[PDB]
């Protein structure tokens, strides 16, 4: 007789950075639970985590580690009514920490093409200047 | 031909009536010349001469015994039937200058009521089977009128080899006692296993059957 | 004075001889009466031989017995004799004599008492006795016992029967004597006695004696009295010892199935060797008397069976079948012939493994006892320090080759109790242990914790070059607790432990206290060739979530980078630059040539 | 009454043109429509193609398989269902957020980025040079 | 035969009446000869009473016997007689009569046979017989058994003694009737019979019957036969089974000490509970008969002891002390006294090792035997299955601290025969070994024998990402022998075990009987930067070169894959082309500047 | 004083010589008036009159027997010594008108050589000890010369209470037989334990000792 928002199907977070989960539901203030699991049907039963914090039921990992990859589905109980969520998936990736060179592959390769075009044009124009100069100095000598 | 005195077989009476014993001759009539005598045969082998000489008496004889000559037979009128009168009498007369006797008549005095006969078969022990012999005894007690003997029916078939019956005797308590014997062989005891003693006392069939495995 | 007569009793006269009887009379005037002889057969009537007048004379005899008549009557003797010559086979009868008063009423007065006279060609034989006991068992107090001694043969019909108890006492209420019976040869008579079970079981008279006063020679006849049963036997089967084998080589053949509670002397004792009935080869001892002077009558019988040693070590369970009143009593023994001197004193307590701990969420304690010589007194009870009762599972392992046994006690307790380092006590009371042994299991003390670092190595190219098989290995390194379970999955399906192996954790080099292990997933080349994704899951206590997972497949370059490079823009720059190189070179050459002209 | 759909590994980090098996485990039986979502755009219908999208029905389970996966297939995958229960109570699955991985050995990316940084610094220098060249040359040319 | 004087046998007249004898004579004229009487007393000479002349007359008497007439010989059949008057105590003698011929030569002719006449003032009693058996056991066939019956208290009446067996057979020759002897008014005599043991043990006659002829009455008598003197008794003690302590069984279990095969009748059987003598608590059953037959046999006695269950679990040892003529037999039951194996003399066979075969080009077969108590009588030699003896070298080490010695057998035979799987057996015999310990050996089961297939595996890049340490792992798989030695080399130097670790050999799945192992060389992060040479070698028996080694070293071994590096080479050529374009642009710029300047 | 005839004790001879038996009177001389007689006493109680009447013969008497009167004694010349002549003779004469006899003389004819006597002591059984009586029998057989004496020695001390010896008798096989009896009490049997039978036959001492424990 009740539903619950599934949340993001997956999630990404940098190593050593906090990762916060979510459980959105239409209930007033129902019982919340966190049931960690793994990707496939493993003989181990799901590992229940702590009770969360706040009205929403948000997890908190101040310093997440590589071992924390897996599903994190939240369990909601509302007056002896049970309903299962879908489950997120924590993971670390260690992204690139170098933002100097105009972040965005398309950005840097596009400015590379612009580099070629503008450099070629701004080198060609000096050639016209040089030939004009040569003609004018030859006229000057005569 | 000699004188053959034919008397009776068995007579029944009751304490309260009058029993009269008759004696018929064969050669002629019985007058006052034939000294009629009546000798009582008691079971304890103690003979007692009661009426001896038609009208002649004898010391010790009660007044209830009297002898008359009705026509041509010696009549013995006995007014009463006591417990000491149940015996066997005889008819002694006089022919050819000698005493002529005959078969006695057993008188039965029905006094006390009947009871239940006791049937007990005694199988032979192991000491008798060693000599290739076997004998079964079926003692019959507790009975006033001795009933006819019955065949030792073995396996539903009566036998005739070795079938005798002893004569009843007067024991204590105003009763009688009898038994039966069946002489058999030791070879038939191991094969047969059904020995009974059928006793028929005035229609009452009392049979005490037994088996071979019931003993040992 | 009462007139009495005197007549002879039993007279054994041969038929080749004459019989001379007598008739003594007194108490009156003998010289004033006559004398007669009455012959009575056993089954016929009365007869008349003859008479004789002592005073004066003048008498005759019967027409049938005109000769063979003798009547010597002696006036002073007052006794009348009677000689009978030429005895035949029909002269066996009883004779009597009375008084005839011819000068008074012609009648009879007193008589005789009996004269046994049996003319037989046989001689005098000893009468044989035969006890006759009925087979009717007394079921209650109403049923009586009827016994009697049978006299097979006797010449003098006059025979008495006396019954004395265990002591010399004559029965007063038992006066029964049946008459004789002529069955062709000699006679046949018996005498029964009707008693009561109330006067037999309450006394010590175990048997009666029927004696016969045959000419003064009394013969003793022990007539037994039947009893009752309702008693169960005590079957006791004994086994031969391990050192009783007579002879240097193990040789022995003696046993004692002892059974004494058998009221009926005929007891059937047999031996069943593995179901087969033994035909011969056993000795049965005679029935003797166990106890004397007591109230119940008990006996004792011991059966001895002769067997061999080779037939005993083959695990042959014998059975001493005892039959008592139809009831079959069986008894099975153990033909084991192995001593148990092996029994040390060292019992260990084993915590449950991590795999079962996480699988059942309920820890199983262990009370491992070893070197047990015997197991009949084994009892493993589990409890806590507070003494709370708990159920204990008892299971016995296979016997060790040395002959020692083992046993373990399993108790189901929650894992949280183990996490709280809770103490538990296993109590064992064994016959081999002089004292009960008290031990405690709990969580070990605080130790450094480190979650495992999983690493999955793909097979080397050289290994793939032999095109035979591939062994995928995931290294798990750097965990302090040795309790780690590593599994493998195929397409998310569990793989049996027969397809992969996991080395037991070995201490990490260069860092004491840390353990590492391997797991090799040998996979056929056809399965790995299809681009299968292979993963190993690592369940371990120190893990923040108690379980992790690592993956690898044919890709081997499974770096996670989302989408950064490889776009068509790279091709666009490469092409536009090729064009740029061409134009730059052409422009430089044209610049040089325009310098020329 | 029509909300018992199941799903499989959701994140599914994969290399280009790789193989994973999808299904549509459910406790009902009715019309089904596969849907694909990329980014924040609206749901769209999927079209079957042999050797690229395999569709085998294992009774109540609707197996799916996507070969030749490219970057355009990045997004969210789920299977719809139709619940004609007189209330139009249309339910859906949860999702399977597929991702495509870049292969820079997590290490060559640093080299490429450093190189492009070098080239656009070379831009700064050369563009300043070729903007100062024309004026300083026409100053001498004009003199 | 011929007429002979008939005289009475024996008479018995009490002192107070007169004895009357007779002298019957026939065969001649009685009215022509005289008659005399000769009185002979048992112990004296002859006497003379008187005579009588039947012809004329004149009856003369003796001066001593004058008042006694006797004589009076006047009866029919010329019956000569006598009548002694006033019998005294000196008239007990034997009288005789003969014939005197006065008209011939006054000599003697015929006589009598004897007339026993003893004047005794007693009554008629009954003679009581008594058996007399000598106490001489037949040791052989020469010793004849002498047995006889003794008659005492019997009045003179010409008795005899007959010896009848069971089948009623009278002895032909062997009966010796000794004359009677008087003591104080009473007589007594015996009668022995001489037979042989060969006619007694071979027959069913177990006792002789000695009767008498006293007035025509007979009387039986039992005669016993002694047994052997003393044989050898046996002691057999059994133990109760394990299931003997049940419940309804009275007195739980019992102990039976069967001690049969024992001639002497007195026997003392006692029980010892842990050395202490048991006072009460046992029921000694009477001695019965074991087996039936003749007499020189044995008996049977059964003992019974009541024990409990608590004392049985305390490891108690019982002892059935049987005092047989002072000899005591101590038997320790419920104890592994005899028939209990122990360490013994262990013989072990050691197959030759390949090391010396590779070096010394010969194989040593070693027959190592330990637990040897003594060696001065040891005989150990090598042999073959076909009985061919081998050269055996005996080498003995020092004494073991347990007190047992040891020995070895060394032989040298060609390796090729051992490679042909010939069965060689080492013969071990000793004084303490009841049987020789012949161990049969050959080549242990040879198997597929495949050599290892080493596949060095590179470290995982995820582990290198931590910048802390790396593990180099070289999987060694596919070898049959268990033994294997993996060593790692650094720049050509062996790596000590202090830095690396290796896994013990374990069976490999998918192929039973096939083994594999592993290894791991932890290296530090800067070690992995430097590109050092990481190689692991493998030593194995099946290696055709006996050593193999794989090489994955430096910092990268390479890896080929799909077109994933294609845009990598595209980027490299793009960077090269940007470099060329920059060079051309710089060249053009410098040319322009130099032409301007 | 009456006539006392004193003859001899025991005479020995051998088959091949001549034995002469003498008889001396006491009252006077022996002439032809004393009818000398010689009666042979055979062991089987069969007397035979040999020489009866000095010179008078008798039918059935062999010619080897002769009787003479040497001086005043009756001489009996027997030419030979057969196996049937070993018996006891007597000397019968005539004095005071009556026959006078006396103690006979036992003649011994040494024919067959001696052998070894058999000694066997028979201890009393348990049936005799119940009446507080005890009797030991030591049978002596296999001997031609009658046993000289049976000396009983218990515990090295001979006893005289109850010491008798029976007379030898002629058995079969041309031998003799004898025995001895020792009547004792049952109280002395339980205390003593040494019973022997010492037999001395012409110096040969044959003793068969026994013990009490050897029996039971």
């Amino acid at each position: 007789a009740l539903r619950v928002e599934g949340g993001p199907p997956s999630l990404t977070v940098n190593l050593g950075e906090e990762a916060r989960l979510t459980c959105e539901n239409n209930g007033r203030n129902p019982n919340i639970t966190w049931w960690f699991s793994l990707q496939s049907n493993i003989t181990w039963p799901p590992v229940p985590l702590g009770p969360g914090q706040g009205t929403t039921g948000q997890l908190f990992f101040p310093e997440v580690n590589k071992n924390h990859r897996g599903l994190y589905w939240c369990q909601v109980i509302e007056n002896n009514i049970l309903k299962r969520s879908c489950g997120t998936y924590l993971r670390v990736r260690n992204p690139v920490p170098r933002p100097f060179l105009d972040m965005g592959e398309g950005t840097k390769n596009r400015i590379i093409t612009a580099e070629g075009i503008i450099l070629l044009f701004c080198a060609v124009v000096p050639g016209t200047l040089l030939l004009f100069r040569k003609r004018w100095q030859n006229e000057k000598f005569g | 031909s000699q004188a053959v005195v034919t008397q009776e077989s068995a007579l029944t009476t009751s304490p309260g009536e009058t029993v009269t014993l008759t004696c018929r001759s064969s050669t002629g009539a019985v007058t006052t010349s034939n000294y009629a005598n009546w000798v009582q045969e008691k079971p304890d082998h103690l003979f007692t001469g009661l009426i001896g000489g038609t009208n002649n008496r004898a010391p010790g004889v009660p007044a209830r015994f009297s002898g008359s000559l009705i026509g041509d037979k010696a009549a013995l009128t006995i007014t009463g039937a006591q417990t000491e009168d149940e015996a066997i009498y005889f008819c002694a007369l006089w022919y050819s200058n000698h005493w002529v006797f005959g078969g006695g008549t057993k008188l039965t005095v029905l006094g006390q009521p009947k009871s239940s006969p006791s049937v007990t078969l005694f199988p032979p022990s192991s000491e008798e089977l060693e000599t290739n012999k076997a004998t079964l005894v079926c003692t019959i007690t507790d009975f006033y009128p001795g009933v006819v003997t019955v065949d030792w029916k073995v396996d539903g078939t009566p036998v005739t080899q070795g079938m005798e019956t002893t004569q009843p005797s007067k024991q204590s308590n105003n009763k009688y006692m009898a038994s039966s014997y069946l002489t058999l062989t030791a070879r038939a005891w191991e094969r047969h296993s059904s020995y009974s003693c059928q006793v028929t006392h005035e229609g009452h069939t009392v049979e005490k059957s037994l088996s071979r495995a019931d003993c040992s | 004075s009462q007139v009495q007569l005197q007549q002879p009793g039993a007279e054994l006269v041969k038929p080749g001889a004459s019989v001379k009887l007598s008739c003594k009379a007194s108490g009156y005037t003998f010289t004033s009466y006559w004398m007669h002889w009455v012959k009575q057969r056993p089954g016929r009537g009365l007869e008349w031989i003859g008479r004789i007048d002592p005073n004066s004379g003048g008498t005759k005899y019967n027409e049938k017995f005109k000769s063979k008549a003798t009547l010597t009557v002696d006036k002073p003797s007052s006794t009348a004799y009677m000689q009978l010559s030429s005895l035949t086979s029909e002269d066996s009868a009883v004779y009597y004599c009375a008084r005839y008063d011819y000068y008074g009423s012609s009648y009879f007065d007193y008589w005789g008492q009996g004269t046994t006279l049996t003319v037989s060609s046989e001689s005098q034989s000893f009468p044989n006795v035969f006890p006759l006991v009925s087979c009717e068992s007394p079921l209650s107090d109403k049923n009586l016992v009827a016994m009697g001694c049978l006299a097979r043969d006797f010449l003098p019909s006059t025979i008495s029967f006396t019954w004395n108890y265990q002591n010399n006492t004559e029965v007063i209420q038992g006066i029964r004597t049946f008459p004789t019976l002529r069955t062709g040869g000699k006679y046949l008579a018996t005498s029964q006695v009707l008693l009561s079970p109330k006067s037999i079981l309450e006394g010590s008279d175990e048997y009666l004696v029927c004696k016969i006063h045959y000419g003064g020679k009394n013969r003793d006849l022990h007539v037994p009295i039947p009893a009752v049963a309702e008693m169960n036997p005590n079957v006791n089967v004994f086994v031969p010892p391990r050192d009783g084998f007579s002879g240097p080589a193990p040789r022995k053949s003696k046993l004692i199935c002892e059974a004494t509670n058998f009221t009926p002397k005929p007891i059937t004792v047999s031996w069943l060797k593995d179901g087969k009935l033994v035909e011969s080869g056993f000795t049965t001892d005679p029935v003797t008397i166990e106890n004397k002077g007591s109230t119940p009558q008990t006996y004792k019988v011991i059966s001895t069976l002769t067997i061999s040693e080779i037939d005993w070590l083959n695990l042959n369970v014998y059975t001493c079948r005892v039959d008592h009143r139809g009831l079959t009593f069986l008894k099975n023994v153990s033909s084991t012939c192995a001593a148990s001197p092996s029994t040390d004193i060292l019992t260990f307590t084993i915590p449950p493994s991590f795999a079962d701990i996480f699988l059942s969420k309920s820890a199983n304690l262990t009370c491992l006892v070893s070197n047990l010589a015997t197991y009949e007194t084994l009892n493993i009870s589990w409890a806590s320090q507070s003494g709370e009762p708990l159920e204990t599972k008892i299971k016995i392992m296979e016997s060790h080759p040395n002959g020692t046994f083992s046993a373990k006690g399993v108790a189901s307790v929650c894992v949280e109790d183990w996490n709280n380092r809770k103490e538990f006590v296993c109590t064992v009371t064994h016959r081999d242990l002089p004292s009960p042994q008290k031990k405690f299991i709990s969580k070990p003390n605080e130790v450094h914790k480190h979650p495992p670092a999983v690493y999955l190595l793909p097979p080397a190219r050289e290994q793939l070059n032999l095109r035979e098989s591939a062994t995928v290995t995931c290294l798990v390194k750097g965990f302090s607790p040795a309790d780690i379970s590593v599994q493998w999955l195929q397409r998310g399906q569990l793989l049996p432990q027969e397809k992969y192996v996991t080395s037991a954790p070995m201490p990490e080099p260069g860092a004491p206290g840390f353990y590492f292990t391997h797991s090799i997933l040998t996979v056929t080349e056809e399965e790995w060739n299809s681009g299968e994704t292979y993963t190993c899951v690592v369940g371990h206590e120190a893990l923040p979530h108690l379980v992790t997972e690592r993956t690898v497949d044919k890709s081997t370059e499974g770096e996670v980078n989302a989408e950064e490079e490889g776009f068509e823009n790279l091709w666009t720059t490469a092409s536009t630059f090729i064009v740029l190189f061409l134009l730059s070179l052409f422009y430089s050459t044209t610049v040089t040539l325009f310098k020329v002209k | 009454p029509c909300s018992q759909i199941w799903q499989h590994p959701r994140f599914a980090a994969k290399k280009r043109s790789s193989m994973v098996k999808f299904h549509c485990y459910t406790n009902h039986s009715g019309a089904l429509t596969w849907f694909r979502k990329r980014g924040s755009q609206q749901p769209q219908e999927l079209v079957s193609e042999e050797g690229r999208i395999v569709q085998t029905q294992n009774g109540s389970v609707y197996t799916l398989t996507i070969q030749n996966i490219q970057y355009e297939d990045n997004g969210i995958y789920f299977c719809k269902q139709k619940c004609d229960s007189a209330n139009h109570n249309v339910t859906d699955s949860c999702g399977t957020e597929l991702l495509v991985l870049g292969f820079s050995t997590l290490d060559q990316l640093k080299r490429r980025n450093t190189l492009k940084d070098g080239i656009i610094l070379i831009q700064t220098l050369l563009i300043i040079l070729f903007i100062i060249v024309p004026i300083f040359l026409l100053l001498d040319k004009d003199d």
